[PDB]
């Protein structure tokens, strides 16, 4: 939360306490807490993080696995050429 | 002499003929139909608008091609074709086909439509 | 759960058994072996009568269905084609059929 917000590291240990600047762009990649539930119980806690950490990110991808069909022929065609 | 006569086997990959030689085997059964398709596969290549399996075509979901396959029959309304890779219903719901010889069940024959895998019917604009 | 990466590993045991071949192509035969092998490994993952009369389904079969229509249009082989997405039937067939009824 530190990180994400002040943009600063204060870092106090025994030896000197200092204070300097990192202002980095961050990127995280989680899973839902239990299987593919991702729409179906709530929208609310599928991750089970703090509530600040909402605020704190920018964007939220929801991503599901939709089956269809148009869809499957074009998976199947990008993934096979790609191995050629 | 029938009793008497030699066995020549197709190969689909080499397209020739092998030196083949009481009651037959069960492999044989499965091989029966199988040759005859292949023959018939051959003899397509050589009168040269192409050439695609049943599952191709239901693996897919959109369209547009001419069949080729056995004229079969499972369940009531439900008249099957087959060729060695799958099954797909087939239907004649207004279709004008064509003057042809005799167009009967255990047959081979082509016909032209759409898959349209939403109801899974695959429609016939004429039988040939 | 079928994802792509099941995709990924049929498609890789083709060039393991092509390995053996020491061979630098891959071929129509070679490969279809192993869509054997691993529907072998996945489907053991995945794996008005009737409706109204019985929705458990059991015991209402040939014998019973052959008895309630019985007490005109039903006829045994009749019965066996005209019966043949109730899966009900399908389900009865797996165990009611040698079940006797």
């Amino acid at each position: 939360h530190e990180v994400m917000e002040q943009q600063t590291v204060t870092i106090a240990k025994a030896g000197i306490h200092t204070t300097l600047n990192a202002r980095c762009s961050v990127i995280a990649a989680a899973n839902p807490v239990f299987g593919q539930y991702d729409v179906n119980r709530d929208p609310h806690q599928n991750i089970a993080l703090p509530d600040s950490l909402l605020s704190r990110f920018d964007l939220l991808f929801v991503v599901t696995d939709d089956i269809n069909e148009i869809r499957d022929r074009s998976i199947s065609e990008h993934v096979l050429r790609t191995h050629r | 002499n029938a009793s008497q006569q030699q066995r020549f086997s197709y190969n689909p990959h080499k397209m020739q003929f092998i030196f083949v030689p009481f009651l037959p085997d069960i492999e044989d059964k499965v091989q029966m139909f199988l040759t005859r398709y292949y023959l018939t596969n051959d003899r397509v290549m050589r009168n040269e608008n192409s050439i695609t399996p049943i599952k191709n075509l239901l693996g897919r979901d959109a369209q547009n091609f001419l069949l080729l396959g056995l004229l079969n029959k499972n369940f009531k309304g439900n008249w099957s074709l087959e060729d060695p890779s799958g099954s797909v219903e087939i239907d004649i719901s207004q279709t004008i086909p064509t003057q042809g010889h005799y167009y009967v069940p255990g047959c081979m024959v082509l016909v032209e439509g759409i898959y349209y895998s939403v109801g899974n019917k695959f429609h016939v604009t004429s039988m040939t | 759960p079928i994802t792509i990466r099941q995709l990924e590993a049929i498609i890789r045991i083709t060039e393991s058994l092509a390995k053996l071949e020491l061979s630098p192509i891959a071929q129509e035969r070679h490969v279809d072996e192993a869509i054997r092998l691993f529907q072998a490994s996945t489907m053991d993952a995945a794996s008005q009568e009737l409706k109204r009369r019985l929705p458990i389904g059991w015991s209402t079969s040939y014998q019973t269905l052959r008895r309630e229509f019985v007490d005109h249009r039903f006829s045994q082989l009749a019965l066996d084609k005209a019966l043949y997405e109730t899966i009900q039937l399908r389900h009865q067939g797996q165990n009611i059929y040698r079940s006797g009824v």
